């Protein structure tokens, strides 16, 4: 549920949400982690997990919309590169 | 843009996952290699739109824009996919599907910090050269 | 200007002189203040005190004498300058509040009330409605969204991409 650009998570809401205490936070996503599930790594003076992907999951009508929602803009965006590219590229191009 | 030619071999598998069986075409990646003959044999054919191997800043740009071109013709194809599965016209794959999810968690994140320190050291290196 | 070398010099062109010099003072136009005094023989910028006048009080506002502006605003000899004194006072006071807004980032009312030389607290509740600043958890208005630091941590990429276009444009010319 990040938003895939602050994917890096908090202890507390770890804590508060799978109700365990935050010593054992630290324990599970290790578990996890070497299960294969999960790439990460572990922080502690901040305490703050860094989060990398690897093990994917089954999509929904909703989830697939909003994804190829944002798949539209990424497109759009190459678009808009490529097209500003070409135009400043006119004459070297060839 | 490029590829011609797609390889497909029949695979027959319980499809795993509990799906009902039937023949389809597993897809195997092709290319485009020659024999040394066949090699003398098209850049004498060609001769006179054969490129310069060296490449130079012309091509290279050019080569640029065409690979923005393929990234964006692709990106558009898997969108089009996306949009015929969201509406229903084609069945939720439920897999490899979420290899495309696994191509949407792979992007680098830019204007990180650290990302951001190290391309601006290097585009200096690159430029006191240039 | 013109007919000087004929017509004489009553004392009241110095004193307009000194107006239009203190005129620009009243509208922040330091540079054709600094012109204008150009303009001026070199005798008549220390001698005729019309003139005198409103060159003190630049040479006070250029080092950042304002007090002594405040002090000085009792020397002047006509209410001619009274009217552009107090609008010297009015420009300032924004002259104070704009090396508030880039110097600092954290101001107090009650010392805020020494610095701009207000003796009302409502005459600085007209700034907190005209200039709006910010009023912070402890009465402590911030400036620390003036600053900022934006612009190093989005690279422009765009900008520089079309300027390593134009250097491969202007190695490929055939010119």
């Amino acid at each position: 549920t990040r938003p895939a650009n602050h994917r890096q998570l908090t202890f507390e809401e770890i804590a508060k949400s799978a109700k365990i205490t935050v010593n054992e936070v630290e324990l599970l996503v290790m578990k996890a982690l070497s299960v294969g599930l999960v790439k990460g790594s572990i922080d502690e003076v901040d305490k703050r997990v860094h989060m990398t992907w690897v093990q994917p999951r089954v999509l929904d009508l909703q989830q697939i919309k909003g994804m190829k929602d944002r798949l539209e803009f990424w497109c759009t965006d190459v678009k808009s590169m490529e097209m500003l590219v070409e135009h400043q590229a006119h004459d070297i191009l060839t | 843009l490029g590829l011609p030619t797609e390889a497909y071999i029949s695979v027959e598998e319980v499809h795993d996952d509990g799906t009902p069986t039937s023949k389809t075409f597993e897809h195997v990646t092709s290319e485009i290699g020659a024999e040394e003959a066949e090699e003398v044999g098209v850049e004498h054919l060609l001769r006179d739109i054969k490129d310069t191997t060296v490449g130079t800043l012309s091509q290279r740009i050019t080569n640029q824009v065409h690979g923005l071109k393929g990234l964006n013709s692709k990106l558009l194809d898997i969108r089009s996919y996306l949009e015929k599965v969201a509406t229903g016209k084609l069945p939720i794959n439920h897999q490899i599907i979420y290899q495309l999810q696994d191509v949407f968690n792979l992007l680098p994140d830019v204007s990180l910090q650290e990302f951001v320190k190290a391309f601006y050291l290097k585009t200096n290196d690159q430029m006191v050269v240039v | 200007f013109d007919y000087k070398e004929q017509l004489p010099e009553s004392a009241y062109m110095h004193q307009l002189l000194g107006l239009n010099l203190l005129f620009l003072l009243s509208q922040n136009r330091v540079a054709e203040f600094h012109t204008e005094l150009e303009r001026l023989p070199a005798k008549d910028i220390q001698t005729n005190v019309y003139i005198k006048h409103p060159v003190s009080l630049e040479q006070y506002l250029m080092e950042g004498s304002y007090n002594k502006v405040f002090l000085a605003k009792g020397n002047i000899p006509a209410e001619s300058y009274t009217f552009f004194i107090d609008i010297l006072l009015d420009t300032i006071r924004d002259e104070i509040a704009g090396c508030i807004e880039k110097a600092y980032e954290k101001i107090l009312f009650t010392e805020a009330t020494r610095i701009l030389f207000f003796n009302t607290p409502k005459k600085m509740t007209d700034y907190a409605k005209k200039r709006g600043w910010v009023l912070g958890p402890n009465n402590y208005y911030s400036f620390a969204s003036q600053q900022q630091k934006p612009e190093d941590t989005t690279i422009p990429s765009t900008e520089l991409a079309k300027q390593v276009i134009e250097y491969a444009r202007q190695l490929e010319m055939i010119v």
